[PDB]
């Protein structure tokens, strides 16, 4: 029931009727029919934005460190592995910071909640009363200080179309970052060296083989 | 009315001329369901284009390279590459262009339009005989020609067959075998060396080795039907 | 009219030719009922089937032994397969009775309540267990070459074929138990020797079937 | 339709509305338990204690074990964990179990008296005050109020989801704790320990290789 003018994840194959463009990045795909139910396909729309954007700066997080290390830049947290960032000693034990990350987000995160549960209703500072967000503001997209450069008043839908194809390939190379640290053993960018070494001999099938 | 495979034959009533290459011949019915029929019609192409493709590359191998058996080119041939990573690459671009095939055998006319190139499409079509940028050059009429394709390619299909069997028997390539056969044509034919009769059978010996060693592993290459063999 | 086993006998009254492999033998009444007949049609069937899946395997595997491939014989091959290959039969067979279980108790419900395994329930299939007969499921899954689907003259023929071919395969599977509990040879091996000398070589010598001989 | 054994004849006590309207109604019901109206809303509530006991249980006996081998926690296996806690106790097991049954005899006492008279429970005066707050919900077995602080039962949309979900994950957990007993006898490790026999050679680990489940063979 889906229209043929939209993209298509599979070029001629039908596609559910409730994936009707609405969404950014709605390619049809959903074999399982996941998000048939409209309320359940409301919560996974956010959820998507929470995973990718966290998964965004997670993966830029992992790569930029470690690209600065090789190019020779020295700063005390140079040389760690993205995993073994936390055996790292710093300022302050593990479990401390762990304690005042989870106050600090138990804030934010509910203040998001309320704005999804009912939207608009949490647009205004608590304190000083004469700041507060725009009034058009949708669940997952605040806008106002959380837009400062005003790139949201530009052509906003191709501007979602763009997050969330950044988004969802970000998400994947952080399995990827799982995956393959879980069977190399090494780091992200290691990975990638001795692939450009040899393209043809280090495929997964190649290095997989190997191990059993 | 038209030529049959067994002339004065009446063909079956599912089988009436309109596709090319239709001489009547389907002694067991197979394609008497119109659905059986139209996929049936795609794996004739398929399995006749393929065929035609590697006939004539075993042939120019043999011409060219006559020391090399193609029966034995897959061990035989080194490259860069590596194993995996020739199949690496083999798989994808296959995967990519069967599917693309497969779509427009279900749906026609919806895998047409080229996914990254905008402006270039396939112009309207039969299932199975793709054209445009596929065809750019037609020596004469398509009619005419679909028959002679089909005609060359189930004579390849045949043909390669015999390689095959030929080979696990004689132990040679086609061309090999072939100038055996005009050595000694009474002594060469299958007659001429198997035989089976009521208490004794004999069958030639597989002349292709019972497994291949390539790259520290070992590769069965049975004799097909060897069992069987007359 | 219509040929029957025993010619010059009536055909009985509740065989009416309607059914394939039809000659009106059934002394004994024992499909009289209407309903237990269709129990026995589907029965026959799974039967002959299961025959010819093993006679054609059998006699296979026993033209590689005599030709010396290595095959073990068909009583020989269960303790063969499991030794050489290291496997636990007791896994083996209950693994064996998952598979048929769940294939099984569906074409069993479907005898029951015919139409009743297409209702979408598994992994949404709709239509490829509807079932076209009583033992003739049909469908793009247990026909996929449509042989149902294409010609109705043709089809009754091949239904015919079945099962005679059925009760043939049928009568040869007995005569491989028989013939090895008799002899101890493979069955090509006795068909080696009939061969040899049919005159001096059959049942009626072998010191068994004709014991008073 | 949804039923447990495609082209049954569901049973006839099972298709009424009312007996639709149980959340993880399939259809089966081969012995013919409920039958009669009033025992299959008394059995009702029995599937959703033991769902609820069975997934609160099964839960201290995987996430304890699990974390356990992970190295996170040192856990002894469910069934030395009464041994190991009581020693380093500050009562005997006699003592501790008098007062549970106390405790869990009351609780149990003032639920059981609301199956039998629903919405009871909030006699005016009964309770010091609170007694307002205990007349439960016009769905039996699914009091609400102060047993639902993120008020998730009040989103009607979501209401029949959430109790299918519920009994799924009920009777699961029901299985995996007659399978952890199971288990236990007929193999003598623990059930993590069993899933890693099972992964590491699947077709030679299993109940039909154990010696127990399978004499005959
Ligand atoms: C996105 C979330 C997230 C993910 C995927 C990871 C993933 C990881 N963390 Mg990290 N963490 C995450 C969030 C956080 N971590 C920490 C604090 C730590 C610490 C302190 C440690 C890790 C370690 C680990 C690794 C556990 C596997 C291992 O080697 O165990 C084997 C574990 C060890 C060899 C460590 C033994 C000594 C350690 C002091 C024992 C106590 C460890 C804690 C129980 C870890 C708790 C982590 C939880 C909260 C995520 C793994 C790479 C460990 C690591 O880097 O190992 C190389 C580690 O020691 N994380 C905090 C608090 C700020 C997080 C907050 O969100
Ligand atoms: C049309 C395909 C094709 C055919 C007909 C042959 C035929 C042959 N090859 Mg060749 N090959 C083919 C493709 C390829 N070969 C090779 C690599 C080799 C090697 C290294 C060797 C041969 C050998 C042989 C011979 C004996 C094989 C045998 O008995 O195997 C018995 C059967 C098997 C070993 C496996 C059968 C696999 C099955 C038919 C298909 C599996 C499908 C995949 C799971 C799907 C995923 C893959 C992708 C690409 C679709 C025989 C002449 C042997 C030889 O020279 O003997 C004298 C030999 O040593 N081939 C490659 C490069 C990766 C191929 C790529 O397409
Ligand atoms: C109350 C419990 C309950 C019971 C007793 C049954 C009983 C049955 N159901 Mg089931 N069902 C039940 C609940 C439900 N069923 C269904 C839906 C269905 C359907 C749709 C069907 C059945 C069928 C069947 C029968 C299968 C017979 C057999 O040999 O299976 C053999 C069992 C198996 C092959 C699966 C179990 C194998 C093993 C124990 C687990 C292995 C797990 C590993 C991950 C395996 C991995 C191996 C890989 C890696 C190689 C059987 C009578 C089938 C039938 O016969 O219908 C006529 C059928 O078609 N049930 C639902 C969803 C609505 C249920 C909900 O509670
Ligand atoms: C999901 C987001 C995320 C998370 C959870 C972390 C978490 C961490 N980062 Mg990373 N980082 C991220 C995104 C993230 N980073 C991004 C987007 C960048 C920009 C490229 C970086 C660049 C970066 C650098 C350059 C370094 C870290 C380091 C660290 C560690 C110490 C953080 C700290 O005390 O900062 C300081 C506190 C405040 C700014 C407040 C910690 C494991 C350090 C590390 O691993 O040292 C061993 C380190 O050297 N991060
Ligand atoms: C973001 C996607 C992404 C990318 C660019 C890479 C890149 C690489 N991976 Mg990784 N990988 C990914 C995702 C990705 N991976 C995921 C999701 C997993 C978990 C299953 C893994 C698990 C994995 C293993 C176990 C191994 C690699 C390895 C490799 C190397 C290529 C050889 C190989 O065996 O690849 C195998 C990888 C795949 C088949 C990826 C499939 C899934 C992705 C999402 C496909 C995306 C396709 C799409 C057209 C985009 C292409 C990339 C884009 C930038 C153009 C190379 C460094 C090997 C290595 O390190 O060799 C030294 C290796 O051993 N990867
Ligand atoms: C089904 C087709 C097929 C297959 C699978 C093979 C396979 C093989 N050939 Mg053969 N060959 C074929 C057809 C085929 N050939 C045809 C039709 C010809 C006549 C033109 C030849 C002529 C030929 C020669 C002269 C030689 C081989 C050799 C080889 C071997 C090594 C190939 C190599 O190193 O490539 C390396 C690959 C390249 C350098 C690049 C090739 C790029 C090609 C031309 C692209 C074609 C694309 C096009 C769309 C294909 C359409 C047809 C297709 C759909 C069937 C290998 C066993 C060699 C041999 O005997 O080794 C022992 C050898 O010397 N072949
Ligand atoms: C890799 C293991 C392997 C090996 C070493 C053999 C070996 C043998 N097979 Mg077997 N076979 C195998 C796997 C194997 N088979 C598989 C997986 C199948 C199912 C597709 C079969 C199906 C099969 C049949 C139907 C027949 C044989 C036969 C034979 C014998 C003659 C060779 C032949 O015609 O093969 C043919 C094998 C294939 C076409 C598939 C090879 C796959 C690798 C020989 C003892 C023949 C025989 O003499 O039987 C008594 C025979 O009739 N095999
Ligand atoms: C229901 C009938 C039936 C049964 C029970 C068996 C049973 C057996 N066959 Mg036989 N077979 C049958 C029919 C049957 N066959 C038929 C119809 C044919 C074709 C004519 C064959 C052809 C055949 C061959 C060629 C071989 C066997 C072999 C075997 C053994 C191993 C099977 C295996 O590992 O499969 C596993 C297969 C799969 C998982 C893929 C399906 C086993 C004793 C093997 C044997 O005897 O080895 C010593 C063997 O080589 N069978
Ligand atoms: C039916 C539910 C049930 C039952 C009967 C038990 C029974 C037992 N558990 Mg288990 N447990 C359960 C569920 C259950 N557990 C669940 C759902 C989890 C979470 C996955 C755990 C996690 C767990 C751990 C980690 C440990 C036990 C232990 C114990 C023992 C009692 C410890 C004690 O003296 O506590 C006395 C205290 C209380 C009863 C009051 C509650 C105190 C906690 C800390 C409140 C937490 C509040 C929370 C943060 C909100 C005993 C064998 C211990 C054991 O085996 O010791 C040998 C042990 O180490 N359990
Ligand atoms: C409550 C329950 C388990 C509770 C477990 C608890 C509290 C465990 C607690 C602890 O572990 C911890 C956490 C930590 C440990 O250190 C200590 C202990 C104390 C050990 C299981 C119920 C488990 C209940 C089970 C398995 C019930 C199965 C019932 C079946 C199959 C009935 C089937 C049918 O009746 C129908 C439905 C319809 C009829 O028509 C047909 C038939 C077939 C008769």
């Amino acid at each position: 029931k889906r229209d043929a003018a939209l993209p298509s994840w599979m070029p001629g194959a039908d596609l559910p009727g409730y994936l009707n463009g609405t969404l950014p990045g709605d390619f049809g795909f959903d074999p399982l029919y996941l998000g048939q139910d409209p309320v359940k396909l409301k919560w996974y729309a956010q959820a998507e934005l929470m995973n990718a954007r966290f998964a965004m700066l997670a993966v830029a997080g992992i790569l930029v460190p470690e690209l600065l290390s090789n190019i020779g830049f020295s700063w005390p947290g140079a040389g760690v592995a993205w995993y073994d960032a936390g055996k790292f000693e710093y300022f302050a034990p593990a479990s401390s910071l762990f304690g005042v990350q989870m106050l600090l987000f138990a804030w934010v995160e509910i203040r998001r909640y309320q704005d999804f549960v009912k939207p608009g209703s949490a647009n205004q500072d608590p304190i000083f009363t004469n700041n507060k967000l725009p009034d058009g503001n949708e669940p997952g997209y605040p806008g106002g200080i959380f837009d400062p450069f005003g790139w949201s008043k530009g052509d906003i839908k191709s501007l979602k179309l763009k997050e969330i194809k950044n988004g969802r390939l970000a998400m994947l190379a952080f399995a990827g970052f799982i995956g393959q640290a879980y069977t190399t053993g090494t780091t992200p960018l290691k990975n990638l060296s001795t692939h450009l070494a040899d393209p043809w001999s280090t495929t997964v099938w190649q290095n997989d083989l190997a191990r059993l | 009315s038209r030529p049959l495979w067994l002339p004065g034959s009446t063909p079956p009533a599912h089988l009436k001329g309109d596709l090319p290459g239709d001489f009547g011949f389907d002694p067991l019915g197979l394609g008497a369901n119109a659905e059986s029929l139209k996929w049936f019609k795609e794996s004739e192409l398929v399995h006749s284009r393929w065929a035609m493709a590697a006939v004539a590359g075993i042939l120019v191998q043999e011409i060219v390279r006559p020391d090399v058996f193609w029966y034995n080119a897959g061990k035989e041939v080194e490259s860069p590459l590596g194993p995996l990573g020739l199949l690496a690459v083999e798989f994808f671009l296959m995967h990519w262009v069967e599917v693309r095939r497969w779509q427009d055998l279900r749906k026609p006319g919806s895998v047409d339009q080229d996914p990254i190139f905008s402006q270039y499409k396939l112009p309207p079509h039969e299932v199975g005989y793709p054209g445009g940028v596929f065809a750019p050059f037609i020596p004469g009429d398509l009619a005419e020609l679909k028959v002679k394709e089909i005609k060359n390619g189930r004579l390849a299909m045949l043909a390669f067959v015999g390689f095959v069997m030929a080979a696990q028997v004689t132990g040679k390539g086609p061309i090999a075998a072939l100038q055996e056969h005009l050595a000694d044509p009474w002594g060469t034919t299958i007659f001429s060396k198997a035989a089976v009769v009521p208490g004794q059978a004999v069958a030639p010996p597989c002349k292709i080795p019972a497994s291949v060693s390539y790259k520290g592993i070992e590769i069965p290459t049975p004799c097909f039907l060897q069992g069987l063999w007359p | 009219v219509r040929p029957v086993w025993f010619p010059g006998n009536p055909p009985p009254a509740h065989l009416d030719g309607s059914l394939a492999g039809d000659y009106g033998f059934d002394p004994l009444f024992l499909g009289q009922e209407p309903q237990t007949l269709k129990w026995y049609v589907q029965a026959e069937l799974v039967h002959g089937r299961f025959a010819m899946l093993g006679a054609a395997g059998i006699i296979l595997t026993s033209i590689g032994a005599k030709v010396g491939l290595g095959f073990p014989e068909w009583y020989d091959a269960g303790k063969v397969v499991v030794e050489k290959n290291n496997i636990d039969f007791p896994t083996l067979m209950v693994i064996q009775f998952y598979l048929m279980g769940w294939a099984e108790t569906k074409r069993w419900y479907d005898f029951k309540n015919p139409g009743s395994q297409a209702d979408g329930s598994f992994l949404g299939f709709t239509e490829e267990f509807k079932g076209l007969e009583n033992g003739y499921p049909g469908g793009r899954f247990f026909d996929p070459m449509g042989l149902s689907r294409g010609d109705a003259a043709k089809y009754q023929e091949y239904k015919q074929k079945e099962v005679k071919n059925g009760r043939l395969a049928m009568i040869a599977c007995l005569g491989f138990a028989a013939q090895y509990a008799a002899t101890g040879k493979g069955p090509l091996d006795n068909l080696a020797d009939h061969l040899a000398d049919p005159n001096h070589v059959n049942f009626a010598t072998n010191g068994v079937s004709i014991p008073i001989a | 339709r949804q039923s447990w054994l495609p082209g049954s004849q569901i049973p006839a006590h099972l298709d009424t509305p009312a007996a639709q309207a149980l959340a993880g109604n399939f259809g089966f019901d081969p012995l013919g338990l409920g039958k009669d109206p009033v025992a299959l809303r008394w059995y009702q509530q029995a599937e959703l204690i033991h769902c609820r006991t069975a997934m609160a249980g099964v839960a201290g006996i995987l996430i304890p074990g699990l974390l356990t081998k992970a190295g996170a926690l040192n856990v002894p296996e469910w069934y030395d964990a009464g041994k190991v806690a009581i020693e380093n106790s500050f009562a005997p097991w006699g003592s501790l179990l008098a007062v549970q049954l106390f405790l869990c005899g009351f609780v149990e006492a003032k639920r059981w008296q609301d199956i039998r008279k629903p919405g009871s429970q909030g006699e005016p005066g009964s309770f010091l005050g609170f007694e307002a707050s205990l007349k439960g919900t016009s769905e039996l077995g699914y009091p609400g109020g102060p047993f639902d602080p993120l008020g998730l039962s009040k989103e009607a949309d979501k209401w029949a989801d959430w109790k299918l979900k519920e009994v799924k994950n009920g009777r699961l957990a029901m299985l995996a704790f007659l399978g952890f007993v199971a288990q236990k006898y007929a193999t003598g490790a623990g059930p993590v320990d069993n899933l890693a026999a099972h992964l590491k050679d699947p077709w030679h680990v299993n109940y039909a290789t154990n010696g127990v489940s399978l004499p005959f063979l």
